[PDB]
Formats: C-alpha cells, sequence, structure tokens
C-alpha cells in the first residue's frame, strides 16, 4: 500500500505541513458547526455550476473554492490552477486529485487535532494492535456468570461507553482509584484489556471482586447502571451536587445516554380526571410477547389503551364504576434505547416458566408511533443483542455485537465468533440494544 | 401542473418574499453549536433529553484511538494530550 | 430574451434551501433509505467490489458500485421522493 | 432546456450520489487504513459449521481453563476473598 506521494512532498516542507494541517481542522471544525442551510449554500455548493450537492463537493485546501464531483469541476480547479487537494464536505476526508483517491492511511492527518503535539504523540503511543482493535474478546464463565458477562459485551461494544472509558474521564474523577473496590474503575480495565494492554479476563475478575462486597441478565443491566451512576456520585464535589444529581438531574454517563421516561396516563372515561397519570424514569422497557411475533406488534401492545380493571372501583371524582383507561407513552427517548422481551413468565403457583416465541426485530427500528401527545421519523440502529438459551433453571445468555463497519460477532462465554446479519436477526432475543441514528 | 413542462423562471410572488470563499465560515461556526447532519434540532429538543449525549452514526468510524506504550491504556485522540502532562 | 437556464437550476435548488424544503426531502429520503435495507446494501457491494477487484482505490470502486447503488433504491422510496421534489418545485416555479 | 422532470430528477441524483460517494469513501479509506497500518492483516475468520471462533478455532474445555479451573473461579473467590 503506498501513501500519497503529493501529500508527502507538501510535508517535506515545514511550513506547508503546518498550513495544511490548520486548514484540515479549520474545515472539519466548519463541517461540525454549520447550520443545514449555510452548509448546503456555502460548502455544498459548486463554485463552478453553482448546483448543490452535484456528487460530493470538495472545498479546496489552499483556496477558498468548493468544487463538485460530478461534473468533475474540482479536478478541473487542480488542473486549471495547481490545487490537488480538497476536503470532501460530508466526511472531513482528504481527496488527492493527482491520485484520483483520498488520502486516509496517514495519522497525522487522521488526528490532525493533535498536530501542535506530534513529536509527543508519536513516540509516546501507538496505534491499536490488529488484534486489540475492536476489542473483541471473551469471557470465561467462572460460575454461571454469562448473566453479567453477556450484558459487559454489550457495554464495551457501546459507543458511548467507549468513549467515555477512553476519554478517561472517570479515571480522572475517582475518589476510590481501585478495581477492587470501585465498579468503574473495573469497566476500565475491561476496556483497557480488551482495547490496549494491561488471559484478558483481569478487569472481569475484579468486577466479580466489586461484587463480593455486594441469574437474570436484566437485572444485572439495572444493578450495574446503577453503580456506574453512584461512582459519579460518589465522585461529586459537595452535598449540594450529591442531592441534585439524585433528585433533578444527573449528567452521568447512564443518566445521559439510557434513560428515557414514559407517559402512565390513566384517564377515567365518565369524568377524564387523570390524577394517578405519572411521568416515569426508565433505563429500559419491558414488553409482552405472549402470541406476538414481530418487535412492532409488541411495541403497539405497550402503548395501546388498556382498561384496569379494579376491583369496586369508583372513580373519586364522578363516581363511575367503568374501568380507567391507561396508556403508555414514550415521553423522553433515550440515546440508546434498551428494550427488554419479557420471557420469563414467574406465575401464580411459583413456578417459571420460560417464553421461547420468536419474535422479529429490525436493523433500523423507528419509534415515532410510540411518543406521546404528529411526530417525525426517529430511527435507532440495532447494535446488541442478549440471549438466553435453554431452560429457565439451567440456562445459558449469549450477547451478539454488531461493531464499525457493520460486522456482527456472538460471544460465547471464552469463544468469539464471527456472524452475519442474516442470522443474528433469527435469534431469540430478550435484550435489545438499539443506538440513535436518525431523528427528522 | 405538468411534469413536462418547461421551466419560464422563479414565480415573482417567491422572489418577492426572498432576498467567496469556504474559509469565511469560521466566523459563524465559532459561534455555532455542534451541528448533526441528520438529527433535527427541535426534534431534539422536544423528544430528548435537555442533555443527551449524541454520536451520529456511530458505527461509521472506529472510535480513534492510541494506546499509550508506558501503561497500555487505550486513549481516545481528545484524552492523549493530557495523559502524557 | 433567453435566461441562462444553468444559473436558473441553481436558484431553483438554492430557494428548495432557503425555504427549509431541501432538508425535509433530503431528510425524507435518508430515512428511507436507512429503513429499507438501502444503506446496508451499499455498504456491503462496496466491500464485494473492494475484494473482487483487489483495490481499494476510491474511484474506481465508485465506479463499479455507483451505478448499482442508484439502480437498488427501491421504486416506492423513487418515486415518493420525486412527487415530494415535484410538489415543492410547483411552490416555487413559472412553466410554459 | 429545463422542466419540473427533468429539475427534479437532477435534484435527487444529486442527492442519490452525494449519499453513495459519502459512503463508498468511508469504507475505502477505511480499507486503505487498516491494509497500511496492517501489512500483516488477517480478517475475521467464518466457520459455517459455526464451529471455529474468530481465529479459527474450537472453544477450549473449561477443565482445561484455568486461572483455578476457571468455571470454579467465583468459587475460588467467595472463600479466597476471605
Ligand atoms: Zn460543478
Ligand atoms: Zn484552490
Ligand atoms: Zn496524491
Ligand atoms: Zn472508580
Ligand atoms: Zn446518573
Ligand atoms: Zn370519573
Ligand atoms: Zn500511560
Ligand atoms: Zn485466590
Amino acid at each position: 500500500m503506498s501513501i500519497c506521494p503529493h501529500i508527502q512532498q507538501v510535508f517535506q516542507n515545514e511550513k506547508s505541513k503546518d498550513g495544511v494541517l490548520k486548514t484540515c481542522n479549520a474545515a472539519r471544525y466548519i463541517l461540525n458547526h454549520s447550520v443545514p442551510k449555510e452548509k448546503f449554500l456555502n460548502t455544498m455548493k459548486c463554485g463552478t455550476c453553482h448546483e448543490i450537492n452535484s456528487g460530493a463537493t470538495f472545498m479546496c485546501l489552499q483556496c477558498g473554492f468548493c468544487g463538485c464531483w460530478n461534473h468533475s469541476h474540482f479536478l478541473s480547479h487542480s488542473k486549471q490552477i495547481g490545487h490537488i487537494f480538497g476536503i470532501n464536505s460530508n466526511n472531513g476526508l482528504l481527496f488527492c486529485f493527482k491520485c484520483e483517491d483520498y488520502i486516509g492511511n496517514i495519522d497525522l492527518i487522521n488526528d490532525a487535532i493533535l498536530a501542535k503535539y506530534w513529536d509527543d504523540v508519536c513516540t509516546k503511543t501507538m496505534v491499536p494492535s490488529m488484534e486489540r482493535r475492536d476489542g473483541l474478546s471473551g469471557l470465561i464463565n467462572m460460575g454461571s456468570t454469562c448473566f453479567m458477562s453477556s450484558i459487559l459485551q454489550c457495554l464495551i461494544h457501546n459507543p458511548y461507553f467507549i468513549r467515555h472509558s477512553m476519554s478517561q474521564i472517570h479515571s480522572n474523577n475517582c475518589k476510590v482509584r481501585s478495581p477492587d473496590k470501585c465498579f468503574s474503575c473495573a469497566l476500565d480495565k475491561i476496556v483497557h484489556e480488551l482495547y490496549g494492554a494491561l488471559n484478558r479476563q483481569t478487569g472481569f475478575i475484579y468486577l466479580l471482586t466489586c461484587a463480593w462486597k455486594i441469574q437474570d441478565a436484566h437485572e444485572f443491566w439495572q444493578f450495574i447502571i446503577n453503580q456506574i451512576h453512584q461512582s459519579y456520585v460518589l465522585d461529586l464535589p459537595n452535598a449540594k451536587e450529591v442531592s441534585r444529581a439524585n433528585n433533578k438531574q444527573c449528567e452521568c454517563i447512564v443518566h445521559t445516554v439510557f434513560e428515557g421516561s414514559l407517559e402512565s396516563s390513566i384517564v377515567c372515561p365518565g369524568c377524564q380526571n387523570n390524577s394517578k397519570t405519572t411521568i416515569d424514569p426508565f433505563l429500559d422497557l419491558s414488553l409482552d410477547i405472549k402470541d406476538k411475533k414481530k418487535l412492532y406488534e409488541c411495541l403497539d401492545s405497550f402503548h395501546k389503551k388498556e382498561q384496569l380493571k379494579d376491583f369496586n372501583y369508583h372513580c373519586g371524582e364522578c363516581n363511575s364504576t367503568q374501568d380507567a383507561i391507561k396508556q403508555l407513552g414514550i415521553h423522553k427517548l433515550p440515546s440508546v434505547l434498551v428494550l427488554q422481551l419479557k420471557r420469563f413468565e414467574h406465575l401464580l403457583n411459583g413456578s417459571n416458566r420460560k417464553l421461547d416465541d420468536f419474535i422479529e426485530f429490525p436493523t433500523y427500528l423507528n419509534m415515532k408511533n410510540y411518543c406521546s401527545t404528529k411526530v417525525p421519523d426517529i430511527i435507532y440502529e440495532l447494535i446488541g443483542i442478549v440471549s438466553h438459551k435453554g431452560t429457565v433453571n439451567e440456562g445459558h445468555y449469549i450477547a451478539f455485537c454488531k461493531i464499525s463497519g457493520g460486522q456482527w460477532f456472538k460471544f460465547n462465554d471464552s469463544m468469539v465468533s464471527s456472524i452475519s446479519q442474516e442470522e443474528v436477526l433469527k435469534e431469540q432475543a430478550y435484550l435489545l440494544f438499539y443506538t440513535i441514528r436518525q431523528v427528522n | 401542473r405538468s411534469g413536462d413542462a418547461e421551466i419560464k423562471g422563479i414565480k415573482p410572488k417567491v422572489i418577492e418574499e426572498y432576498s467567496d470563499s469556504w474559509k469565511s465560515l469560521m466566523s459563524s461556526a465559532k459561534d455555532t453549536p455542534l451541528q448533526y447532519d441528520h438529527m433535527n434540532r427541535e426534534s431534539l429538543k422536544k423528544y430528548f433529553d435537555p442533555n443527551a449525549q449524541l454520536i451520529e452514526d456511530p458505527l461509521d468510524k472506529p472510535i480513534q484511538y492510541r494506546v499509550c506504550e508506558k501503561c497500555g491504556k487505550p486513549l481516545a485522540l481528545t484524552a492523549i494530550v493530557d495523559h502524557l502532562e | 430574451m433567453t435566461m441562462d437556464t444553468a444559473q436558473l437550476k441553481s436558484q431553483i435548488q438554492q430557494y428548495l434551501v432557503e425555504s427549509g424544503n431541501y432538508e425535509l426531502i433530503s431528510n425524507e429520503l435518508k430515512a428511507r433509505l436507512l429503513q429499507e435495507g438501502w444503506v446496508d446494501k451499499v455498504k456491503d457491494l462496496t466491500k464485494s467490489e473492494m475484494n473482487i477487484n483487489e483495490s481499494t482505490n476510491f474511484t474506481q470502486i465508485l465506479s463499479t458500485v455507483e451505478p448499482k447503488a442508484l439502480e437498488m433504491v427501491s421504486d416506492s422510496t423513487r418515486e415518493t421522493v420525486l412527487k415530494q421534489i415535484r410538489e415543492f418545485l410547483e411552490e416555487i416555479v413559472d412553466t410554459q | 432546456t429545463i422542466t419540473i422532470d427533468s429539475i427534479s430528477n437532477g435534484i435527487l441524483n444529486n442527492l442519490l450520489t452525494t449519499l453513495i460517494q459519502d459512503i463508498v469513501a468511508r469504507e475505502t479509506t477505511q480499507q486503505q487504513l487498516l491494509k497500511t497500518r496492517y501489512p500483516d492483516l488477517r480478517s475475521y475468520y467464518f466457520d459455517p459449521n459455526g464451529s471455529l471462533d474468530i481465529n479459527g478455532l474450537q472453544k477450549q474445555q473449561e477443565s482445561s481453563q484455568y486461572i483455578v479451573s476457571a468455571n470454579r473461579l467465583a468459587a475460588h473467590l467467595q472463600r479466597c476473598l476471605s
């Protein structure tokens, strides 16, 4: 594989290199900070033909001109004026019009926000190793622990959590600074183990050690997210803050990513009193699946009006014995929406059974018909699945995760194995992890 | 209306109601919050947490990181400087 | 007196943008392409074309992806977005 | 010259090609990067028997799993951490 030699040439000059990187960072900054209209008109408009989006539009590296792809207008600019590099305004990527290719494989250009520190970053950090670059790695079952490791896999392949952990924000603020005592510190060792270099079971052991000081994967998901929150709270500076996060609004990773809220509407038909109506935080939604076949059917069923049967009920206000009518609706959507399919039916006789119904779930899920009051398309992308294999009593949990570039992996204890979208979609899903992808 | 009709011009009606270099957007961009490509801001303020984190198209590149040669920690680009100093 | 058609095409696109309707059209389109599996099909098709051509050269690869990516758009999405675009154009222009 | 049909189609094609070009740029530069960074690169292994992991290996038995027989490790912890 070749590196572009035109840009290598330019980089032999020390001013020019510096100029290219300032321009690359500014272009990229501008693209992240231009309201859609200004972007269309000032970075997506060809200076030669004046069309918007004539294929990709490229912002010249050496002058203010923007030129399109479809009519070879940036190309003409490069030939007529000698400017052979432009930045694609949809994605910040640098194109060489002599190579007729993107310059993709030069870490400094990719990491151009660190230009001013580059010699240090070069000599003191390294690129990921081929084997760790996607953090793929299994966790050995250590005595009925797939209920924990399944969720952990989904957590360490969650983009929000990986960015959080690798940004060192917990590491920088933690008052415990022990992975034997602090769950968030244990999670960081896991990430450290899987993505850098610290078998690859130490963070997990430490996690189990954090748990010694005090079954269902859904329970563990709630347990672990709650403990990330507690760690955040434990790190706060004073009592006003501890109180604020606990009672008003928490800005922790868990509460700015996974939490939404439901409107529980309860309304009497005769007179409309709705004072049993509430708005409640959720960190996931539990869906019934008896006799249904598709995830959208379970969501309709979650969101539909039902009559509350309540022995000898009379509405406080109007005295009607008519069943009050309840309806759940999403009031606030979270960035990562986690759905639980209720498979473990705990019955009146004490005897659980497991529901094995296959429920069809989409790779792209649209939540618009489940939000409360015309609501616009709100689309999430599937990135995580936890499945339960076997009996209520004797059973085991598997995780499936989607990583960058759309490739899917099955995590079955120590075994990690490749798998296709098409076969993952045939799974008996227990938990589903969806990440916010488009809001219209 | 006809798809095949030759277009004369822009309606005067509409004109009566409306109305250089890419580097010159910088002033404005400096004074403009973080924009998304396909996540409408009024819908965000309405249907999402006031403090939601959003990573748009999160699976459309790996998380960019480098690993410290001293302790092996995977470091995000914007955390490397700090972790050196 | 003849008007410059190229420039006119540019004003039209620009008025679309200033109304907010270019964003709506573009957002509708992407949501449809996402939901119908098209974005993923394109990404697969790209990988298949890199492998076959043992090349990562953008220009070469696009040359064989784009036409196919164009044909892969469902007719429903195509028809539906084209109508939306036509209706907005009838607000903006005069015909003869 | 220009009509409602021609302009509509122009716009759609502008949007589609822009989108396609963008998706293609991301794939190809990702690949260019991965093959430059790792001259030695293997892709992840895919067993259709559904039986070999990502390095084309089988699952180790947990008797052979050791750190302490791995499968008893939480049991060993209960004790040993006291
Ligand atoms: Zn042009
Ligand atoms: Zn130029
Ligand atoms: Zn070149
Ligand atoms: Zn900690
Ligand atoms: Zn919190
Ligand atoms: Zn009443
Ligand atoms: Zn270090
Ligand atoms: Zn021990």
